[PDB]
């Protein structure tokens, strides 16, 4: 209910969509100075100053980044590495970490909801959403997060459908 | 001492002076050397 | 012994025939030239004549004479007032029989010649003299020194041998000069002791033969009605294409030949030394001949790859040698041999840019392969290497660049120039 | 040896019955037939002088 | 005893070596090979020579008409010519205007000086190499020929040597081969027959000596001049003259290996190519016990002069401590040098000085001296003639003039490519452990 109200209030202006011919396919991230963008997501960026950059590529964690100019890093999301385990805020409601895996209840996941960052009960990013896998009854998510040392790990189960 | 030419008489000078000519009755060789057995 | 060998072409003859070139004109002459047989070396050439030699006109053997036909009746003369001459004027030495041996220059034709009267007698035959030299240098009069060769002239002598020519009866020699006139009637008169044979066709045909009758034809009133021949019976003429044989198909006989070619030796020139000057890998040579001269080289390998050459002015012959041989023979000289030894351009124990020329001049081949397989071995593993170099440092900044933080640790910045 | 021949009579070519100095005409008639003969030299020989 | 060996089929350089029985002392061979031959099955086909025209003499018949007859003479041409009118050198020959007749005859003959100028077409097939051999087995020379052959033993103080078969059956001679004037020619000769006028074989004969000669000389019979009394004719000239006019030189000029073709026995002489393996049955009574010999204890070699020459640029000394005074054999078992000497003769304390002849530029042989076996070790260094008059005394090696400059500049760069490759192969392998173990905490 007022989940889903608190998931567009925070990703309102922050989150711009991908365009290809009309179409949706994908959601870029701007947290840290830092616009992360997949790779299998092509098209153009809706806005404007994002549009005409160059993004760095690094194809074996499956990102592209680039740097936000100094007008706009106040304007980012939060960024941590301290989780515990349990529940958490998505986009479609609540997405569950434990073991060190993000599982989603079945009935959501489609071609197209691709990138959308996995927010706390603070307002902090803790993950980013960039595939899925149908693993029973509970579908399990190949995300990127970080740690204490500083070191970005990928999180890829057995199996997974780009998205 | 033999001549080259396989057919000479060899004087007493050393020249040589055809078969023939050996006992033919006509002065060939300084001191008629072949003129003196004949 | 002597007669013994001369007795046989005491029983020929000798007789007319045809010459081409007979100082004017064409006509039957005493000197015709049958044949010139020019195999020896140093110039010795061997005649067949019409008029034979070494005999007297009677029949004995006198000693250096000519014993010629002439119109039926045998004349002679000594034997130095013939003269002949190929293209420079030739030098009898000596004649058996039918057979003259001369010395001779090289020429076209051969003219023998005497003069009996004041009346000269030639002939003129087109038969190549050539002038054949001993060795492998090529002169035209033989030199006054060098070295004794194996060569091979004609036989000053006269003495029994494998080759015999074979002597026919003679034809009956037509006679104008015997037939003649009377008042009116036509008489044949024949010579002295003499046989002849007259055919006439004036009213019927008549062949008749007389032995040593002035007979007397009542018919026939002319010269031109009567031919009259000669009859020969103790007598030899050679088996030649110029007169006409006789009936009946009896050779009679053969006769063996004076000078044959035999075995003998000959000096032959020496030409000057050449000069030999060294290099790597060769040797040249500088070449002064005095008269033309032949150089043959060849390889002591499996490919001899010779040369031949006919060399006549001065010349320089750069020549490759092999540490496998080289042999060259210059002119009537031995053959020199040449072997090769290792010492390229170059020193062999150090300054880089120094061995390899030394090993290049060595083996040309097996220096480029092996520099540039070398080079290309580098090559790749330093391009591999400098590859995997960047593909690690990709390896360790790519987490550290994903996080919004946007920090290097201490260790991982200076060793992979993370800045 | 061999046996020449001048009629069919043989003798030994080294001793002919005639020669060139005492008949011309008969020895070339002796030296008709005898020229397929192994001793034609000998027969020639012989017939050089007596 | 057996021994055997292999010498190189090369007349002039020495050869040596020791036959090495254990309790005996070892007893230096040397042979010296004076001349090798190499004689082929040789069969004569036919021999020819120039011709010589026979031209029979002109039968004439006045107002009548002759009839050819035939003769079997060889290459023999027969015309008639009808209407001829001959002189004499007294008038006239016949009184007719026309039908007159005469028969012109021509036939081929050898020549007459076929006995000394002539050549001879042989067959070649099978040859025999033969040898010249100058042996010493123990201080004692002989003089020896010997057959090549897998059989013919030479004895000679009861030692017995058979020389191995040729390890080439190489020949200079082809198929056919023509002898002229003492030269041996490789000509491709017309068979019995099949001689064709112009070229080389238009007349044929089976000996010298024969009977029977063919002849296709192209001889054509022509019309004889008005007026005259000859026999013309017309053929192609003489196929000898034109082989003599167009020879290649002679196979004493262009055969390989250095062959020297000699004439009587047609032969091949001194001609380097192969080599020719022995076999030695040396008898017991020629050896000796080792303690009568010289036997030595602490021998040391150092290289005084180290030329890579053809001849012997080398000299090295071995310094011995021996047992008693006298000869014993020295040689090297390798290939690397090659020992004049052969034999040195010992005191009881000194020094030996040897002579070599090497191609290596860093030499590292392993001498053996009377019993015993020493390292020789040094550098060669270039000779300055490029251009000498003997042979080569020695063996070529690969690797043999390869420099330790050169070694260096091959190892230092090609192996040190490899030390490269693998340091980047163990770097990428730390940074995919590091990397993958700093992922594994999440
Ligand atoms: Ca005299």
């Amino acid at each position: 209910g007022k989940r889903q109200r608190m998931v567009m209030k925070l990703e309102s202006d922050k989150t711009f969509p991908i365009m290809l011919e009309g179409k949706i396919n994908g959601y870029a991230c701007v947290v840290g100075g830092k616009l992360f963008r997949p790779m299998h997501v092509e098209g153009k960026i809706d806005n404007d100053v994002l549009a005409a950059l160059k993004t760095k590529k690094a194809s074996k964690y499956d990102l592209e980044y680039a740097d936000v100019p100094q007008n706009m890093r106040a304007d980012t999301f939060k960024y941590t590495h301290e989780k515990p385990q349990g529940y958490y805020s998505w986009h479609h409601g609540a997405v569950q970490y434990e073991n060190g895996r993000f599982t989603v209840p079945k009935g959501v996941g489609a071609k197209g909801d691709s990138g959308r960052p996995i927010l706390d009960n603070q307002g902090r990013v803790v993950a980013i959403v960039l595939g899925g896998v149908n693993e029973g009854s509970r579908t399990a998510l190949s995300v990127v997060m970080w740690n204490e040392k500083g070191v970005t790990v990928k999180y890829t189960p057995e199996n997974c459908e780009q998205w | 001492n033999e001549c080259n030419i396989p057919g000479n008489f060899m004087c007493s000078n050393g020249r040589c002076i055809p078969g023939a000519w050996q006992c033919d009755g006509l002065p060939d060789c300084f001191d008629k050397s072949d003129e003196k057995e004949c | 012994s002597t007669e013994e060998l001369f007795n046989e072409y005491k029983l020929t003859r000798p007789y007319m025939a045809r010459c081409i070139r007979c100082a004017v004109g064409s006509c039957h002459s005493p000197i015709a030239i049958e044949a010139v047989k020019s195999d020896g070396h140093d110039g010795y050439v061997r005649l067949q004549t019409s008029s034979q030699y070494g005999l007297d006109s009677s029949g004995n053997l006198k000693g250096r004479t000519m014993r010629y036909d002439m119109h039926g009746t045998i004349k002679e003369i000594p034997l130095h007032q013939v003269s002949l001459y190929t293209s420079r004027p030739c030098h009898i030495v000596d004649g058996h029989g039918y057979f003259l041996l001369a010395r001779c220059p090289a020429g076209d034709s051969i003219t023998m010649e005497f003069k009996k009267d004041s009346v000269r007698h030639s002939c003129s035959v087109p038969y190549e003299v050539k002038f054949n030299p001993v060795g492998r240098e090529l002169y035209t009069h033989p030199p006054e020194h060098g070295v004794e060769q194996a060569c091979q002239v004609y036989a000053h002598d006269a003495q029994n041998r494998g080759a015999y020519v074979e002597m026919h009866l003679p034809g009956s020699e037509v006679d104008s000069s015997l037939v003649s006139l009377s008042g009116s009637s036509v008489t044949v008169t024949p010579p002295d002791g003499t046989s002849a044979l007259v055919e006439c066709e004036c009213g019927g045909t008549k062949i008749s033969e007389t032995i040593n009758k002035t007979k007397q034809f009542s018919q026939c009133t002319k010269k031109e009605q009567c031919r009259a021949y000669r009859l020969q019976n103790d007598k030899w003429v050679y088996n030649s294409d110029k007169l006409p044989k006789a009936a009946g198909a009896t050779l009679k006989g053969k006769l063996h030949v004076p000078f044959l070619l035999a075995d003998g030796k000959c000096t032959v020139p020496l030409a000057p030394e050449p000069m030999i000057t060294f290099g790597f890998r060769s040797v040249s040579l500088k070449l002064h001949p005095k008269n033309p001269t032949y150089l043959i080289t060849r390889q002591l390998a499996d490919e001899p790859h010779y040369t031949h050459e006919l060399i006549s002015e001065p010349a320089v012959r750069n020549f490759t040698v092999t540490e496998k041989g080289w042999e060259f023979v210059w002119g009537n000289h031995p053959p020199k041999r040449f072997w090769a030894q290792e010492t390229a351009p170059g020193n062999p124990h150090g300054l880089p840019h120094e061995v390899i020329t030394h090993y290049y001049h060595r083996y040309p081949m097996s220096t480029i392969l092996g520099l540039s397989i070398c080079a290309a071995i580098a090559t790749v593993s330093v391009a591999a290497s400098t590859w995997l170099f960047c593909r690690s440092r990709v390896a360790c900044l790519t987490p550290y660049r994903l996080t919004p933080n946007a920090r290097i640790p201490f260790c991982l910045a200076v060793l992979c120039c993370a800045r | 040896t061999t046996m020449c021949l001048l009629a069919n009579v043989t003798f030994p070519c080294a001793q002919p019955p005639i020669c060139y100095d005492r008949k011309p005409a008969e020895t070339l008639a002796m030296l008709s037939v005898n020229v397929d003969n192994p001793g034609y030299d000998e027969l020639l020989e012989a017939a050089v002088k007596c | 005893y057996e021994h055997a060996t292999t010498m190189p089929s090369q007349a002039g350089i020495s050869y040596n070596t020791i036959v090495n029985r254990a309790g005996y002392a070892p007893l230096p061979i040397s042979i010296t090979p004076t001349k090798i031959k190499l004689i082929p099955t040789v069969n004569l086909e036919y021999v020819t020579c120039h011709y010589k025209t026979g031209m029979d003499s002109p039968a004439i018949k006045c107002c009548g008409s002759q009839e050819c007859t035939p003769t079997y003479r060889p290459d023999e041409q027969c015309k008639v010519f009808t209407g001829v009118y001959p002189f004499m050198w007294g008038g006239a020959y016949c009184f007719c205007d026309t039908e007159n007749t005469q028969v012109s005859k021509a036939y081929v003959m050898k020549s007459d000086d076929c006995l000394a100028d002539h050549a001879e077409a042989y067959k070649a097939h099978t040859a025999s190499v033969q040898a010249f051999l100058n042996i010493t087995v123990g201080e004692h020379s002989i003089v020896t020929t010997v057959y090549v052959n897998g059989e013919t033993p030479v004895n000679f103080n009861g030692v017995k040597i058979t020389a191995g078969p040729l390890s080439t059956a190489w020949t200079p001679f082809d198929r056919k081969i023509v002898q002229y004037a003492g030269e041996i020619y490789n000509y491709d000769f017309p068979e019995y027959g099949a001689g064709q006028p112009g070229a080389f074989g238009d007349i044929q004969s089976r000996t010298v000596s024969s009977s029977d000669l063919y002849a296709n000389t192209n001889l054509v019979l022509q019309r004889p001049k008005a007026g005259a009394i000859h026999v013309p004719y017309t053929q192609a000239p003489s196929g000898f003259e034109q082989w003599k006019k167009d020879k290649a030189p002679s196979l004493k000029f262009t055969a390989p290996f250095g062959c020297e073709i000699y004439t009587n026995p047609i032969r091949a002489e001194n001609c380097a190519v192969g080599s020719i393996p022995l076999a030695f049955d040396i008898p017991d009574a020629l050896f000796t016990r080792v303690s009568e010999t010289p036997t030595l204890s602490a021998a040391e070699c150092t290289l005084n002069e180290c030329v890579y020459s053809s001849d012997f640029g080398g000299i090295a000394t071995v310094k011995y401590s021996a047992s008693k005074s006298g000869k014993c054999a020295v040689h090297v078992p390798s290939g690397t040098a090659t020992l004049k000497e052969a034999a040195v003769e010992l005191t009881e304390q000194g020094s030996a000085t040897i002579h070599f002849s090497t191609a290596n530029i860093h030499p590292e042989f392993r001498l053996q001296i009377c019993t015993s076996y020493v390292t020789c070790k040094g550098d060669c260094h270039p000779p300055k003639d490029h251009i000498v008059t003997h042979p080569q005394y020695h063996a070529q090696t690969f690797t043999a003039a390869v420099s330790k400059t050169a070694w260096t500049w091959l190892t230092s760069l090609l192996g040190g490519s490899a030390v490269i490759i693998i340091i980047g192969l163990v770097l990428a392998t730390i940074v995919a452990m590091y990397v993958l173990t700093n992922q594994k905490h999440n």
